């Protein structure tokens, strides 16, 4: 069970750790988060009490190094950093734990929510979407644009999601225009799965990462990516049975976790209606269709 | 974006453009079967592809054989239209390729955009104009070449005959739309007006009669009267 210590908390802030969140007061004796489950990626996220503008945060995996948070009064944000000195880090964490200045990652033993939202998400894939190779953790915020958004402007601070465009030469084979536009199986199976992602696990990893950035930061481009990757599967007549069954589980847990109050800005009415009621896969997503009909009948 | 009354002069500028109307591509007769069920029989159709500046009409005849063994023909008809327009653009020298294609029905946008991905600089646009191009099959010489076709065929016409020798393309397009609107509203009455005087004939190389400027004014007035007479018969007003 790993620890992310905080040097201090000089500004009042709401702190997220995965699906959980805590209020910290200006200069509250808060020194971090302990008992973080090994084996999963995690996200630690921030919304300042005095400017709710820019939710921002850090994807990390405690297996990859010793990480801490320290407020930078110049740049005005909580920054993740790596401690290279293991003994110094162990000594810091031991002191803060002994003085009980840390919140405990509040996992219920029955509760598989975080595993279910991150099953296919790997830090190595996050670091290719979010490029900052000198750090082992990844910064994301509310305003970061995607490579696709940037084509339609600073390349270094972009989300390099896989570009999906249904009306693109990549998506449509010469002489199969109608076939490829109305049945996207070629695009899903040959171009994306075989060609770019190599396997369904990497595709689902990116879809799950896109959802979490949309939910935790209200990142609009991330929301567009999540819907495009759902729509590409639902618009394909030929999908492996194991991928459809897994997609139904992935979406069920995403719809289950979404705050009820953000359904209006995080769910695209056209995509969901098409996917559940018109698409090739309209009868393949039983769990997702049931939770959507019971939780968000207005959207449909 | 979309073409309307606000940007109407754009039709007659020096940027090459084509209108595409797909309303006569998939045509059927509905009839009773021996068992008293209903069935369709396809008849030959056409793509109506028109340069509104020059009058050049690219009439692609759609022979009933293209439907054989196909499903969802109303959907296929949009894609076959987009395929044939794409093939037509590719067949034209670069300096004759359109800069814009305006579809008369919004359902043609995605099929044509997908077929024209290779031409990212050709704008595919809808229109808010209600254009009467469905009435093309009321022009006897176009109806004849479509119904006689035994195989796919492209036939080239000038839908303005020699009018551009005497009038602008704005005026020629206005005359064409008024003639087609009349033919669409009351075909029998419109054709009566056009052919009631045997002394005015259709040249072998023309679609419409050889009216003098003064006779076109009389014809145009008779067509507006037909449209208003019919409108007061529809709506009881």
């Amino acid at each position: 069970m790993n620890t992310v210590p905080f040097t201090s908390a000089p500004i009042e802030v709401t702190i997220g750790i995965d699906q959980y969140s805590f209020n910290v007061k200006e200069n509250q004796p808060f020194h971090g988060i302990k008992d973080i489950p090994i084996g999963h990626v995690h996200v630690i996220h921030f919304q300042h009490a005095d400017n709710s503008s820019m939710r921002y945060g850090y994807w990390f995996d405690c297996r990859m190094g010793n990480f801490y948070i320290q407020y930078d009064p110049k740049d005005g944000l909580y920054k993740m950093m790596e401690e290279r000195d293991g003994a110094k880090f162990e000594n810091i964490v031991h002191n803060f734990k002994e003085r009980q200045m840390m919140v405990s990652y509040p996992k219920i033993d029955e509760d598989d929510t975080w595993y279910n939202l991150t099953e296919f998400v790997q830090m190595d894939k996050i670091r290719k979407i979010v490029r900052k190779d000198e750090n082992q953790f990844s910064y994301v915020d509310s305003s970061m644009t995607t490579v696709q958004e940037n084509e339609l402007s600073d390349p270094a601070h972009s989300l390099n999601y896989t570009v999906i465009n249904f009306k693109s030469r990549e998506a449509i084979r010469p002489g199969h225009e109608m076939e490829d536009f109305l049945d996207k199986s070629y695009y899903l199976n040959t171009v994306m799965l075989q060609g770019i992602f190599k396997n369904s696990s990497n595709y689902f990893g990116e879809l799950q990462f896109a959802f979490l950035n949309a939910m935790f930061f209200g990142n609009y481009g991330s929301s567009l990516q999540w819907h495009a990757m759902i729509e590409l599967i639902c618009s394909s007549a030929t999908v492996p049975k194991h991928m459809l069954d897994k997609l139904d589980e992935i979406l069920y847990y995403q719809i289950k976790t979404l705050p009820e109050q953000y359904s209006d800005i995080l769910l695209n009415e056209r995509v969901w209606n098409i996917c559940l009621y018109s698409s090739f896969q309209k009868n393949s997503l039983h769990n997702t269709e049931k939770i959507m009909e019971n939780k968000y009948p207005e959207l449909l | 974006g979309a073409m309307n009354s606000s940007n109407y002069a754009e039709l007659f500028n020096n940027d090459i453009k084509l209108f595409v109307d797909d309303t006569n591509v998939y045509r059927v007769t509905v009839h009773k079967t021996f068992e008293g069920n209903v069935a369709t029989k396809a008849i030959n159709g056409c793509i109506f592809t028109l340069n509104p500046k020059t009058g050049h009409l690219f009439l692609k005849i759609i022979h009933t054989s293209v439907w054989a063994g196909q499903k969802r023909l109303s959907q296929l008809a949009k894609w076959k239209t987009a395929e044939e327009v794409s093939a037509l653009v590719r067949s034209l020298p670069k300096e004759e390729q359109p800069k814009q294609i305006i579809v008369t029905r919004k359902a043609m946008l995605d099929p044509l955009e997908v077929h024209m991905l290779d031409f990212p600089n050709i704008a595919i646009r809808p229109t808010e104009l209600r254009l009467p191009f469905s009435a093309a099959m009321s022009i006897d010489k176009l109806s004849d070449v479509v119904m006689k076709a035994t195989e796919p065929q492209m036939v080239l016409f000038n839908i303005y005959d020699d009018w551009l020798d005497r009038i602008s393309s704005y005026t020629a397009f206005s005359r064409l739309t008024l003639l087609l609107r009349a033919l669409k509203t009351n075909e029998e009455s419109a054709k009566m007006i056009l052919l009631s005087d045997p002394t005015i004939t259709i040249k072998s190389y023309h679609l419409w009669p050889s009216f003098t400027d003064e006779q076109w004014i009389t014809i145009e007035s008779q067509m507006r009267d037909l449209i208003l007479t019919e409108y007061g018969r529809k709506y009881n007003v």
